[PDB]
């Protein structure tokens, strides 16, 4: 099957500093991914699909790119109620995910 | 729209739980429903998938044996049941929608109106 | 966004290659329907013009987007006259236009008291009246706010969900080239026999130097017969005479 | 926004259209060949209408006139006094208009949702510069725009008798305003030469707007010496201009080598012009020749139907219950 | 045929009232329905009228504010509701069919099949 | 809106009797009228359509007349069960009744 890695396990950053999100695939799936975000004990909503796109009613701030193997996400400013676990989904799996703390 | 989720159970080992998610419209065959486990405090794992457009269902490999899904044409419901149950497999586990789909098999990517979910354990 | 039929964008597009980018062959498509032209010779053809007219509709309306239709978007919303040269495009848009309590901001003509013209958009507001009573500004009892809203929604049925559809309206060249598919250049061949395409008047013939004086805006020229005479080469401009092969 | 006045009343002239009006119909070269075509040309020996813009008692003219199927429009100056056209159905805002302005820096062409003055103007004032451009108080919702390279026009206060001839076409088919025209030197004083010469194509607009009416431009001319009222203080420099209006006829045009067309039959004008047609020929020979029919029209309508007074019972058929 | 209409209530002022009226086969688009308010011993008052069709909803301006009306399109169901409470507002209230009409809105004149009506007081 | 006046208030009549309804409207409602039977404490029933014509279940002996303002329901003889409130529905209102009372 798809395995998917994510960098850093965790991400520690003080609220309005930039954020990047890194994930990598074991072989290609093309461009189908999508992010969510996790807050604790819940299970994650949409932010990105076909892993770029921004979903409706996500902010500008959250947008993506990559191909393949190689996926990320930018969050220009990350604010306090975006410390969120991010996660990539691959098709028929999910990553390990990135928790996202407060500094 | 929305996944109508059953609620929470406590059972022993070897009996199986079977949940349903229930929606109105025509979502039978408008969209793919998936099943996803999510062990409290933890990420995410695929179980399943039912098309029910095409009456075919796909399994995770760690998944097969234990997971078996269905739905009725009636009043759109996915079903899953999960068999063999250990304390071990405690879980939150959810159904979530393939949004993007056709009758003419366009292809899914990803998932919204997800149902968050039940727990289920021993 | 695209308009609710009521209005519709209509973005002309010009001086431009128009790759159509076998669109017809993508199948992200419902429907990719052309009339006056084989949609396979749509990247050969060049045209004057071609209008994009850009709007939303119900599923089971798409089949009335089409040349010589009625119905209620055919006739009021939206309509194509029997003479056409153009293609139909359409497809599926539950993920755009659909809301979960239903997308209300598209809205269609729904009564009106004669037929719409080819082309016309119709955005009008006045309150039609359904009956005998005059019902002056009332917009109750028997008259209505004219344009009606759609329940744009992701779990009604194929029929109800919304397609965007965009109809392209071809102006044949009778122009210099202005829209017209990926050709590549060549080089210029004068003498020997020559198929040649230019702009349109492909044809076979030699292509000689011209002693002829074109003014500055004719570009062409025919003879007594009214065949091709004379072309000016679309790039530096020389005058070429067209001789049949033996 | 300003209403002028201390201008007097008088009717309009009219003049002999002659042979003037033709334009090449096509953008194909053609060469020493008789081309038989069908257009809206300006008719030859047609009644057009002869506005004044000059001092003198004093003109200026500049009504509103109807568009119809296009119009011939020409004009002799020598101080570039007559500088636009204002096209449309109702110039106030209410729809989109046309708005063609030879302005002394760059020639404008707009097309917007246009509140145009009800005595629209432009002016040059004189120690020659411009002054004024009051034609309109709103373009508002434009939906076209153009404007040329910036030039330098010649104001000055030329004398003398009428120097140049511009003829104008102004055609509006499928939502193409065309404009053909040709520049030629004059030496004049009340009417339009009795010469030919066909009007090159200059521009093909893609506008998509219904014509019906349309109002020149001119310039007003101010000065030192004039009263510097808004509404008064003002005068003509001398300008003429003439309108006619286009017809659906068939010609025979004449292409000479090198394909210009030096003449024209006009094939409705008298039954010499139709046999020249018929034979297609500038010269026509000794003899008998055939040009079409003659038939008597019907000047009455009779029925005679029977007195039937009974009425078919519909009602009774329909609405039975 | 018929309209089923809800029973007589009685309740503290400022408490809505909501009633329905219940009808089987093809009617939500087929028929308009109007609700009409008559006070014991009165004559009749005109309170509002839904379309069910083109889901639009007219009212007496005397009873706007107070007069809320929806319908549901599963089993056609006609509904309002009375805001603002008042013991002085002491009717009986009923729904009727507004017989003349068409999916091509040819236009309604008069109506049949009165549910007669539910006293509603304080 | 429209308002209706009816006349009498009151129809005191024998059994028998003819019977003469008025109905007069603040402006025009075209033929958009009904007339109703109501019965003490009940909502009255359909009795003519587009102001004159007779509902389907109806005695021929109902039938009625008018345009615009003026209108009229004609009874060719009142009988005991007829003696009811008459109304006249008006596109959007009701006129306020006359009562029809055995003398
Ligand atoms: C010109 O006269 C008209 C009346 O014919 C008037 O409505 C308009 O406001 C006047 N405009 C100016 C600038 O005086
Ligand atoms: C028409 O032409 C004649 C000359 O042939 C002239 O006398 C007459 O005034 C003209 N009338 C109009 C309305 O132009
Ligand atoms: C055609 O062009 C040549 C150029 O040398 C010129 O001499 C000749 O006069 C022109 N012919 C006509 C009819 O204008
Ligand atoms: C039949 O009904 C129509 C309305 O559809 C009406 O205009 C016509 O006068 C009626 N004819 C008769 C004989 O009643």
């Amino acid at each position: 099957e798809i395995v998917m890695t994510q960098s850093p396990a965790t991400l520690s950053l003080s609220p309005g500093e930039r954020a990047t999100l890194s994930c990598r695939a074991s072989q290609s799936v093309s461009s189908y991914l999508a992010w969510y975000q996790q807050k604790p004990g819940q299970a994650p909503s949409l932010l990105i699909y076909d892993a770029s796109n921004r979903a409706t009613g996500i902010p500008a701030r959250f947008s993506g790119s990559g191909s393949g193997t190689d996926f990320t996400l930018t969050i220009s400013s990350l604010e306090p109620e975006d410390f969120a676990v991010y996660y990539c989904q691959q098709p028929l799996t999910f990553g390990g995910g990135t928790k996202v703390e407060i500094k | 729209v929305q996944l109508v989720q059953s609620g929470a159970e406590v059972k022993k080992p070897g009996s199986s739980v079977k949940v349903s998610c229930k929606a109105s419209g025509g979502t039978f065959s408008s969209y793919t429903i998936s099943w996803v486990r999510q062990a409290p405090g933890q990420g995410l794992e695929w179980m399943g998938r039912i098309i029910p457009i095409l009456d075919r269902v796909m399994y995770a490999q760690k998944f097969q044996g234990r997971v078996t899904i269905t739905a009725d044409k009636s009043t759109s419901t996915a079903y899953m049941e999960l068999s063999s149950l250990r304390s071990e497999d405690t879980a939150v586990y959810y159904c979530a929608r393939r949004a993007i789909d056709s009758d003419t098999y366009v292809e899914q990517s990803h998932f919204d109106y997800w149902g968050q979910g039940t727990l289920v354990t021993v | 966004r695209f308009a609710s039929v009521y209005a519709w964008n209509r973005k002309r597009i010009s001086n431009c290659v128009a790759d159509y980018s076998v669109l017809y062959n993508s199948a992200s498509f419902s429907t990719f329907k052309c009339y006056g032209v084989c949609p396979t010779k749509l990247n050969d053809l060049c045209f004057t013009n071609v209008y994009a007219d850009s709007f939303v509709i119900r599923g089971d309306e798409v089949r009335q987007i089409a040349p010589g239709q009625t119905g209620k978007i055919a006739d009021y919303n939206y309509k194509l006259p029997d003479d056409f040269t153009g293609c139909v495009i359409a497809w599926n848009s539950n993920n755009l236009d659909s809301k979960v309590g239903g997308n209300y901001n598209y809205l269609y003509r729904l009564f009106r008291k004669s037929n719409l013209k080819p082309f016309e958009r119709d955005i009008s507001t006045e309150i039609y009246q359904a009956g005998s009573t005059p019902c002056n500004g009332v917009e109750g009892f028997n008259c209505y706010f004219p344009l009606q809203s759609y329940g744009f929604q992701p779990t009604n049925g194929v029929g109800y969900q919304p397609y965007r559809v965009v109809v392209l309206s071809f102006e044949l060249l009778h122009a210099p080239a202005t829209v017209c598919g990926p050709k590549k250049s060549t080089n210029l061949v004068k003498n020997k026999c020559v198929n040649f395409n230019f702009n349109g008047l492909t044809g076979t013939g030699v292509l000689t130097e011209s002693n002829k004086k074109f003014l500055p805006f004719q570009q062409f020229g025919r003879d007594i017969a009214d065949t091709t005479d004379a072309v000016r080469d679309p790039q530096t401009l020389e005058i070429l005479d067209i001789t049949p092969c033996s | 926004c300003v209403n002028l006045t201390t201008r007097t009343q008088l009717p309009p002239a009219y003049t002999n259209s002659f042979t003037r009006g033709v334009y090449y119909p096509d953008k194909v070269f053609r060469s020493s060949v008789l081309h038989s075509t069908q257009d809206l040309f300006l008719p030859f020996f047609s009644n057009v209408t002869w506005f004044h813009a000059i001092h003198v008692t004093k003109r200026f003219d500049n009504p509103v006139l109807p568009f119809n199927d296009g119009v011939y429009f020409a004009s002799t100056e020598k101080s570039n006094i007559i500088r636009g056209w204002i096209f449309g159905t109702t110039l106030d805002s209410k729809t989109q208009s046309l708005l063609i302005v030879n302005n002394a820096t760059n020639v404008v062409i707009k097309v917007c949702e246009f509140q145009f003055c009800n005595d629209p103007f432009l002016g040059v004032y004189y120690h020659w510069m411009e002054s004024e451009f009051r034609v309109y108080s709103s373009a508002n919702n434009c939906t076209f725009e153009y404007v040329s390279q910036p030039f330098l026009m010649d104001l000055e206060g030329k004398q003398g008798n009428f120097k140049n001839l511009r003829e104008f076409v102004f055609k509006n088919i499928d939502g193409y305003f065309k404009i053909y025209s040709k520049h030629t030197p004059i030496n004049l004083v009340r009417d339009l030469p009795q010469g030919f010469s066909a009007l090159e194509p200059l521009v093909d607009l893609p506008i998509g707007i219904n014509i019906t009416r349309f109002q020149t431009l001119l310039a007003l001319h101010r000065s030192y010496l004039t009263p510097g009222d808004s509404s008064s203080g003002w005068t003509a420099g001398a300008a003429a201009y003439y309108v006619g209006y286009l017809q659906p006829r068939t010609f025979l045009l004449k292409y000479n080598e090198n394909g210009t067309i030096t003449d024209a039959v006009d094939c409705a004008l008298d039954p010499l012009s139709e046999t020249k047609c018929t034979l297609k020929s500038f010269t026509v020979e000794k003899g008998i020749y055939q040009t079409s029919n003659f038939r008597v029209q019907p000047t009455e309508s009779i029925v005679r139907f029977p007195n039937i007074t009974n009425l078919c019972p519909f009602g009774e058929v329909f609405n039975a219950t």
